């Protein structure tokens, strides 16, 4: 039914579809004008320390590659429940193809059964998994995966050992039909420590990925270069934002890898081939909330944006060009990302409590009869002699 | 209201008993829906003036702890059980009002 | 390092309250300087906001046409002044602010009593000239607003007092590259440069509404919370959740018929019922052997 | 809030979509400044995809006329500039006709680079008389609006064929709100919707520049 596949070619996303659910966060360093800020202090909200996550689930992606008028399915499962029905009609609502979605009965969206210990240290163990990490092989839509040109997948389908043969099934079958696989890391929170854990879980699906995707503070941590440069320091010296010699990544590099993305945020992105190696300059003052602070929207935000570029111009992977183009297309798809979700959450002052940003830039009167700026009656006036 | 606790007090709590249902909010300063999700814990301790005790843990300082108890991300809920037979219950990400009191009520 | 720089090529400062800047962008495209330059002055011209004061009160005055004793300026004199005094200010909300002096002596703007989120830019305005030993007090109010408006004071927000652009070709028609010049002046409430920046945020947040979801797209902080309330409500009640609500997705149509359905921007199971079995026949690969079996998986729903 | 919506669309044929918006509600002045900027974004800052030359190959004696074809070289020249396409591409592909002889060339004769795509395949091209090969090469671009024996194509970049805007003001004593309408014709290489969604991130793209800073 090839003569059925329209234009672009499908992205299958594959993974778990969450809500508002962050991975990891770590210490990091974005472009700003810092005389602005002095300035704009008292109106602009600013984090006490820059910390930014990788991005979010597989299921934010698919919503943020649809907007950009790509065309994504989801690949996972969701709960007959509420909840995982909500999700299923968010998707859909967001235009991603959920025919390869399994709706189950039996599990439970968003809960897991675990099994506290009570003996020594605490411990977890967990026992019944929930629906979205369930998804078994049987259950895998083949014709997704036909029709599809991208397979896309995180590593937190990389975490449960039911889900991980799951997704190199999935993976295998999709190199079969002949599509590209790209890998964005997003570490989990419990892969941040034991990088030798890390690189025994990751080196299989490692090897089977066309396209890697990580950030600078990743990068740094699997190839074991400890950080060295400042944090939360006013200004924006070169050594922050630092583009690293190809042999630096050659120890990650494989037979089959064709690009490396690294990722700063919306401030620099790096990309890594066989022949070329580059960076691109981007801006990351964009409007943020207390909501909004760990940036998540901008990193699912970029990596849409690579994969609406690679997926269009699939014989240009490996032009230097179009290489430069795509890096500066994904940092205007992240930082439109997020700028439109601070203005969606808002400010604060299920119970939640919103303000927008008119209202947060907007100061009290200062008319305490009390206090120095208003008219007193005449007995305390201490008139100011000139 | 909603305390802020360390490991070793979240052990000492959870080793201990107690006669209502136990939620324990694992969270970091740097995340976004974290801060949403408090908004929802503090209506949901309203609610429950008594009748649930509702804590929160800080990752950063206890990621060992955060480690231990699999949480694989934030925002993540702990739902413990006064009774020792039965299991606690994960939950990840930003979920409804409505879920929390089905899961204290039906399993906690 | 950037292919398409920008920077300040001329800053001038000829007054306390008179500001001028130059800034260069190249290279552009043909076409795009012109698209920049119109929509920077409209900005530039219209869409920044300043402070200034709102109106006062006075004490002992019958009318604003009437003299004080000891002031050499009359009542409608003290106005005037205190409508070209320049302010600066971030945040919204009527502030008030204070003149509280005892003469002889002048009166300037450094002698106004402001509350601390607005700030004066030119010490040196004139307000009044005392010459008798005599206590003043004037209330006054202080507003951040856009365009222009006890006693009104006729306030015209805008600091931004004239721009400029021009637009020169980069060279040789390699692609018709083009050289933008912007040119801007201000009051000292805020530098160019700042004009410049405020411009292009308030610009950004005039066309990034079109990249919201358009209106009606969720079902009515958080866009998937009201569904899943609508669901509980439903639980109870039992009644089932509407066609509109059920997307073909969620039908176990064959591959084929589904790229059929999609292709035409049918989504949702209301949208096929709407569909008559003629309209399907007319949409290209779907033909009268795939209707039964669409029927009857709509037959077995 | 801000908001916009989709209040007329219209699909007179393949290569003629109507698509009328709104956004409210606005602040005195603000209106007008969007449809200019809009307006302009829309004519000249969307790429569109056009047939830019034309090469017959088979040496056809580089006449005015073709021994087999009705039209003259000419007006083939004519019917290619009025093909619509979209597509994706990056740089500059080439297509090609192939047709083995009598019956009607159209755009559905047209062998297509990857990401190209015919929005009207019943779109004519030539009468053919005799039995005679034709075997037309045709240069394919994408381009902005306002940017060896192969004959030139002048082709026109414009998805959208034509955009206005109008506003209306309301009140209700001292308060004021205005509320913008913009009209969006296309020529079926994209839809309305999608073209004002384009508009805008290419106008918000020419001015994020402005907000970019340099290392040091």
């Amino acid at each position: 039914i090839s003569h059925t596949y329209g234009w672009p070619p499908l992205v299958c996303c594959f993974g778990s579809a969450q809500h508002a659910f962050v991975p990891s966060g770590r210490p990091a360093n974005r472009l700003l004008d810092y005389e602005r800020q002095e300035r704009m202090k008292d109106a602009v909200w600013a984090p006490e320390k820059y910390i930014r996550a990788p991005g979010g689930c597989a299921g934010g992606v698919a919503i943020a590659l649809a907007s950009l008028g790509g065309k994504a399915a989801f690949m996972g499962k969701l709960g007959d429940d509420d909840f995982g029905q909500a999700m299923l009609y968010y998707l859909n609502v967001c235009q991603v193809q959920t025919r390869s979605v399994k709706i189950d009965s039996k599990r439970v969206t968003a809960c897991s059964t675990m099994k506290i210990s009570k003996r020594g240290r605490l411990k977890s163990t967990c026992v019944k998994p929930c629906a979205e990490d369930s998804l078994s092989k049987s259950e895998i839509n083949v014709d997704v995966l036909k029709e599809a040109k991208m397979f896309y997948f995180t590593t937190h389908s990389l975490l449960d050992k039911k889900m991980m043969s799951t997704t190199l099934q999935a993976i295998k079958i999709s190199k079969q039909l002949g599509n590209v696989i790209f890998y964005d890391l997003n570490l989990p929170l419990p892969l941040w420590q034991s990088l030798e854990e890390t690189k025994s879980l990751i080196q299989e699906v490692w090897d089977l990925a066309d396209v890697i995707e990580v950030t600078k503070q990743e990068l740094e941590f699997l190839c074991g270069i400890e950080p060295t440069e400042e944090f939360d320091t006013k200004n924006n010296d070169s050594s922050k934002f630092v583009h690293y010699e190809p042999e630096t990544v050659e120890p990650l590099w494989h037979e089959n890898l064709k690009i490396l993305f690294v990722t700063n945020g919306t401030s620099k992105i790096h990309y890594y081939t066989k022949e070329h190696n580059g960076a691109v300059l981007g801006m990351e003052d964009v409007p943020i909330t207390p909501f909004t602070r760990d940036m998540s929207a901008s990193g699912d935000g970029i990596v849409a944006g690579l994969i609406r570029m690679l997926t269009v111009q699939p014989d240009l992977m490996n032009d230097k060009g179009y290489l430069e183009r795509t890096a500066r297309y994904a940092i205007e798809c992240g930082v439109v990302d997020q700028w439109l979700l601070a203005q969606t959450r808002g400010y604060p002052p299920n119970g939640i409590r919103s303000i927008t940003e008119r209202e947060y830039r907007t100061s009290k009167p200062y008319d305490e009869p009390d206090g120095p700026y208003v008219m007193k009656p005449v007995e305390e006036r201490e008139y100011r002699k000139l | 209201l909603v305390r802020k606790l360390s490991a070793q007090e979240l052990q000492d709590l959870v080793k201990g008993e107690r006669k209502v249902p136990l939620i324990v909010d694992f969270y970091a300063t740097w995340c976004g829906p974290c801060i949403l999700m408090a908004q929802e814990l503090e209506m949901l301790a309203v609610e429950y003036e008594s009748n649930a005790m509702i804590v929160k843990v800080d990752t950063d300082d206890e990621y060992e702890f955060a480690r231990d108890m699999q949480v694989r991300g934030l925002p993540t809920l702990f739902f413990i059980s006064p009774d020792p037979s039965k299991d606690a219950i994960r939950t990840e990400g930003l979920i409804p009002l409505q879920m929390m009191r089905d899961i204290i009520d039906n399993d906690m | 390092t950037r292919t398409l720089q920008w920077k300040c090529v001329e800053s001038r400062r000829d007054s306390k309250r008179l500001y001028y800047g130059r800034f260069i962008l190249s290279p552009l495209m043909k076409g795009q300087a012109d698209t920049i330059g119109i929509a920077m002055r409209r900005a530039l011209l219209g869409e920044i906001e300043g402070t200034c004061i709102t109106r006062a009160k006075f004490e002992n005055i019958p009318h604003d046409y009437s003299n004080i004793v000891g002031i050499q300026e009359s009542v409608h004199e003290i106005l005037m002044n205190l409508n070209e005094i320049v302010l600066k200010s971030n945040l919204y909300g009527t502030r008030n602010a204070l003149i509280c002096v005892q003469g002889p002596g002048y009166i300037t703007a450094r002698d106004i009593i402001l509350p601390p989120s607005v700030e004066i830019v030119d010490n040196t305005q004139h307000i009044a000239t005392l010459t008798e030993p005599i206590n003043l007090c004037i209330g006054l109010k202080i507003e951040r607003n856009r365009g222009y408006s006890s006693y009104p004071i006729d306030a015209v927000f805008m600091p931004v007092q004239n721009a400029n652009h021009s637009i020169h070709s980069y060279g040789n028609g390699n692609e018709k590259q083009e050289i933008l010049f912007i040119e801007i002046w201000t009051n000292g409430s805020l530098t160019p440069k700042e004009a410049l920046h405020e411009a292009s945020r308030n610009l950004i947040n005039l066309f990034i509404p079109f990249l919201h979801v358009e209106e009606e797209t969720f079902y009515l902080t958080l866009p998937l919370f009201p569904f899943h309330n609508k669901l509980v409500n439903l639980r109870q009640k039992k009644k089932e959740l509407a066609f509109q609500y059920i997307f073909i997705d969620q039908l176990e149509l064959p591959p084929r018929i589904y790229n059929c359905l999609k292709k035409s921007n049918i989504h949702t199971l209301l949208d096929l019922l709407n569909n008559s079995q003629e309209d399907l026949i007319k949409m290209e690969h779907f033909h009268i052997e795939d209707v039964k079996k669409l029927l009857d998986i709509l037959e077995k729903k």
